[PDB]
């Protein structure tokens, strides 16, 4: 159902831009380890980064697992998942540690968290 | 066992992908060094061309550079890269240099030593060799500001009396493909040419102090030249090393492979026999 | 088609082979990015949407538009948006090429092809 | 002991993402070092001698160590040799840490911890 | 019985060590057949020169075999054996030929063997 004809545009968009910046990302990965991260190109560097969020933002608390780490649990709508990755995609979102983006449900949750955090 | 051979495969396969990611950015890294040591070119033969023809054109015979001096303590500087894989490269070097000074004079306290690069550097230390200068984590780019500062320390080490010859062991470029050890003397000045041709020059100023700024210039550039060289080489040698070993780990994949082919095969046509014995038996 | 097929299966093979190695920007010479280019830009000619045939006479037009450089200046993104423009632009007012290679099967005078086409080019990009 | 076990897991994931690429080791940059080495010590605590069951009070004490960095100071080798004489030294004098851990099963009172253990690094 | 309550401490200390030496050198076979031998660093370097003296150190002439091994055979008694293995664990011999530790009966022997060739 991954196809234009049965969701919408933007969702087809954003999607595959994730599936897109995440292989980069793993295409990178070794020459990361064995050379220095210094090494990496502007554009390169800021991939790794946006991938470094997104790939911690798919994280989510639930609620039958909230005894285990009593972390309160999350229900997100398809509108803001699609938000959230396209504005970390889209690079609005990039003055914000990588800490704030684990466990946190929507993404102004992880905004005020950034802030809860002292930063 | 099969799953020897399965965890071997994987193993073999992770470490093609790490020689095949090493082995093209240091072909991106030669592509740009190459024409990088050709660039400099015209600017190494001006300067040479400059300080050789206002030396040997009249300039004295006694100035300190110049002038012939007893020798007793020799200065080495020695050139390494800051991270390996580039297969004999830093080894031709360091055993050079090594069994040079051992064919004449083993003791720390004869000599002075110079290296660039931390596998020179950890080589002398684990040989219990002690070394007066250093410097690493340079650059894979390297301009003269980068180096200017060890540059200016060696000549002027040599230019305070401290040293009374000083030698350059370093790697050469000859070719894509084969490279070889260089010895050759920064000071003092040997390498003399006829009074062809002068250029323009200031009337005011003594020869001495104009010796004492234009030569070592000269010598620093030369130092930025045998380090492009060292690059040049470098990125070639981690290229051709790294090159040679992506070709080892496929073999050995090819060679693996068809041996976890024919284990897996001979044991699934022995399932097969035993569904048919087993089915003929009731 | 096979006047222009020929061309196809020679520029593949030359960027399949050098893809691989020119995988950085810039750093091959003219001589190996002109054959990466011209691969970039004849694989974006080879994608087709679902459900959508495109029919002989129009496949040779668009494969000739390739073959020849005559897309060695339009950006990798466009291609696409060109591909559908042209043939419009062929088929509202130049249906006699279209019926020419619907009879004949073959390209005998090209030539009416070259000069409708670079008006397009000048017109509407 | 659920405490301390989080932080020895994270640690050795990150050191069994590492090992696959750790052959050559002058090479990887410094940080990747901080993985390695923090994984290599870990190790060494899990290594145990067979009819030698540890208390667990005494499994907490060793495991806080390590993943709070206190065993990453003391070389690969002679780790082994510090955690005898380290649970010795608890056990030895102030046996109030092991007592506690035995009660509550908590912890929560790691000031003294630290500074007790401070005493002990000092010159053993 | 190889257990530290039926033999020595010296005895299962030694044992200990020549199999954790054989299996890093068996670790390793693949890293040498990949990259250069100059590549390896001065640990694994040392490793594998012990790990290719001991598999040989462990190899003797049997008397029931002298048609075969063209040696007159020897017999060696455990002091001898552990004595021997500690020594060049230890790193005493390792200006020896490996060529010196094949089919000789104890450590004296290698060592007049290394002798017996300039």
């Amino acid at each position: 159902i991954m196809d234009p004809r049965i969701v919408s545009e933007e969702h087809y968009e954003v999607a595959r831009r994730v599936r897109e910046i995440l292989q980069r990302y793993k295409d990178l990965q070794d020459i990361i380890a064995i050379l220095g991260m210094e090494e990496l190109s502007e554009e390169d560097k800021l991939i790794v980064q946006r991938a470094r969020k997104i790939q911690r933002f798919l994280s989510q608390p639930f609620h039958v697992a909230e005894h285990f780490t009593g972390r309160p649990g999350k229900y997100v709508p398809i509108e803001d998942t699609i938000r959230g990755f396209k504005e970390i995609l889209d690079g609005k979102l990039d003055d914000v540690p990588e800490q704030a983006f684990y466990m946190v449900g929507t993404i102004e949750e992880a905004v005020e968290k950034a802030k809860k955090m002292k930063k | 066992s099969l799953r020897d051979i399965k965890t071997r495969i994987n193993a073999t396969k992770k470490t093609s992908q790490i020689t095949k990611a090493m082995e093209m950015v240091s072909t991106s890294k030669l592509n740009r060094a190459e024409q990088n040591a050709k660039s400099f070119v015209p600017y190494m033969e001006k300067i040479q061309e400059v300080v050789a023809n206002v030396a040997l054109g009249a300039g004295g015979a006694s100035h300190p550079m110049l002038v012939s001096r007893p020798v007793k303590k020799t200065g080495y500087l020695v050139i390494t890269s800051d991270r390996g894989l580039a297969g004999a490269y830093n080894s031709n070097v360091l055993r050079l240099v090594y069994q040079t000074i051992q064919k004449r004079h083993a003791c720390p306290d004869e000599y002075a030593i110079i290296v660039i690069g931390r596998v020179g550097l950890s080589f002398f230390r684990k040989r219990n060799m002690p070394v007066i200068l250093d410097i690493t984590r340079l650059p894979d780019q390297p301009s003269f500001a980068d180096i200017k500062e060890i540059a200016r320390k060696t000549v002027g080490l040599f230019a305070d009396g401290t040293f009374d010859e000083l030698y350059m062991y370093y790697n050469h470029y000859v070719s894509a493909i084969q490279q070889e050890v260089t010895e050759r003397k920064l000071l003092p000045l040997t390498d003399l040419a006829e009074n062809k041709q002068r250029t323009v020059y200031e009337f005011e100023p003594s020869q001495e102090e104009c010796l004492d700024v234009l030569l070592p210039q000269y010598a620093e550039s030369l130092i930025y030249g045998a380090l492009l060289d060292a690059k040049a080489s470098e990125h070639a040698a981690r290229m051709t090393a790294m090159k040679n070993a992506t070709d080892n780990a496929n073999e050995l994949i090819r060679t693996l492979t068809l041996s976890y082919n024919r284990a897996r095969q001979a044991a699934i046509t022995q399932e097969i026999t035993e569904i048919v014995a087993g089915a003929n038996a009731l | 088609m096979k006047q222009v097929a020929g061309k196809l299966r020679l520029d593949l093979a030359q960027y399949r082979e050098l893809q691989a190695f020119a995988q950085f920007a810039s750093d091959l010479d003219e001589a190996t990015r002109a054959q990466l280019e011209r691969g970039q830009r004849m694989t974006e000619i080879l994608k087709q949407p679902q459900y959508s045939p495109m029919p002989v006479e129009k496949q040779v037009v668009i494969i000739y538009a390739g073959t020849n450089g005559y897309l060695d200046d339009i950006p990798v993104e466009k291609v696409k948006e060109f591909e559908d423009g042209f043939l419009e632009y062929i088929e509202s007012k130049h249906p006699d090429i279209l019926e020419e290679i619907r009879e004949k099967k073959a390209l005998d005078d090209e030539l009416e092809e070259k000069l409708k086409k670079a008006i397009k080019e000048f017109k509407a990009t």
